[PDB]
């Protein structure tokens, strides 16, 4: 199933009872284009902290559409929707909760969790080698090369 | 030839725009070259390499 | 007996008097697709931070139903409930209270304790067996198995 | 894409819905000129605390057109608007909300991770290079060059 930036930004609207298919309210197409346009800015910045999350931006001169594909899986809606909620709800001036808070945060921690990587302190390079490991002819260098 | 540095000049004058050039030798002809250099013209060497395991 | 996504969301929005059998209002079906959805991402996200827990993910685009089976073991249907009522409450914009966040926290560990792994980290691989332990010369074992690297004769990697 | 001035100062005035389509009101020319100096003034001065980050700046003596281009990448619009945001609060005599103050420290956050170089310490100078470094051959190459 796909996950599309449209159907982001309703939830976002609908997890704090904004505008819902139950909702008499009828919001205007220009929040929604605004919300895609602040998904698209916070999604591209996040290719710094949390690094890459497998997204296809809209390459070219061409603008983000709510109905474009956005190419996340779906492990990864309720970190990203609540994500934007919290940098949205100042639009329409409105106190996030803490329970929201807690499982925004709770979202947030499984996605990066996930995403965890932790490198391995390689060897110096002046570092020697034993005799046991019996170089010259099981191993060529008699040192660590320790780099790329 | 650097007007700003007299001592590192090797011809006789600058070379402007509107100069005559020619191309030595002809249209397509094919040969073997003949040569000839100083001792220090080029160097040569062979990198040693290492063992594999 | 087998259990389904429409008796969890139906459990869930009992639980906090929303739709119940003691109130001036029922169910709505705009409530029960918002709570099918968010049950959907719930275990999809579920799929990560704790062990998988069996859960019958729909194939395709067809949309997922109340009337389908979820494939849950009974005893965690207490957690499950709690978790999506707690994600689901801001919804209504209501606020939960104590007792009900004592009762979730109860069952999500009670759910985390059935699923632990202690790995039991193993040897070094360059350590010593004993000699007591009566090692011979083709069966190798002069220390703890380990990992042995790839030899190539034709990248130079070296 | 490609980014221009205007739309910074317009996402400013958004973000904290002084003039926006989730309300019915409408911007004045005063705030978009007002916001259009501001960022200049602001840019000016964070070429030196936080570094230049490539924004284009006023040519000759004509003043920032709204509708210029600015030059900075996509990712950084974020930390430039909560900034904004947080200087212009105070002409229109308002006040900000924690969850603002904590999205912007957030977004300023991700441009000082990208815009970080962690200098190296060399060696004296005087300090001696080892026998096992064969001193023979190089320039210089008895003791460690120290800097340049």
């Amino acid at each position: 199933t796909v996950l599309t930036k449209g159907e982001i930004v309703l939830f976002a609207l609908r997890k704090f009872a904004i505008a819902s298919n139950a909702s008499l309210t009828d919001v205007e197409p220009q929040s929604i284009e605004d919300g895609v346009n602040d998904l698209e800015d916070m999604m591209s910045e996040w290719m710094i902290n949390p690094g890459d999350i497998g997204y296809a931006f809209a390459t070219g001169d061409e603008q983000p559409l709510p109905d474009d594909e956005s190419g996340l899986p779906r492990k990864y809606k309720h970190a990203v929707g609540y994500q934007l909620l919290l940098r949205m709800l100042s639009d329409y001036s409105l106190e996030p909760t803490p329970q929201v808070l807690s499982n925004a945060q709770r979202s947030y921690d499984a996605l990066m969790t996930d995403t965890l990587v932790v490198p391995s302190m390689r060897r110096r390079g002046d570092f020697p080698v034993g005799q046991g490991n019996k170089y010259d002819v099981f191993t060529s260098d008699r040192y660590y090369p320790g780099d790329l | 030839y650097d007007t700003t540095n007299p001592q590192y000049n090797s011809v006789s004058r600058q070379v402007e725009a509107g100069d005559a050039v020619s191309v030595v030798g002809t249209a397509s002809q094919t040969m073997k070259p003949n040569l000839f250099y100083n001792k220090f013209f080029c160097g040569l060497g062979s990198i040693p390499l290492p063992k594999l395991h």
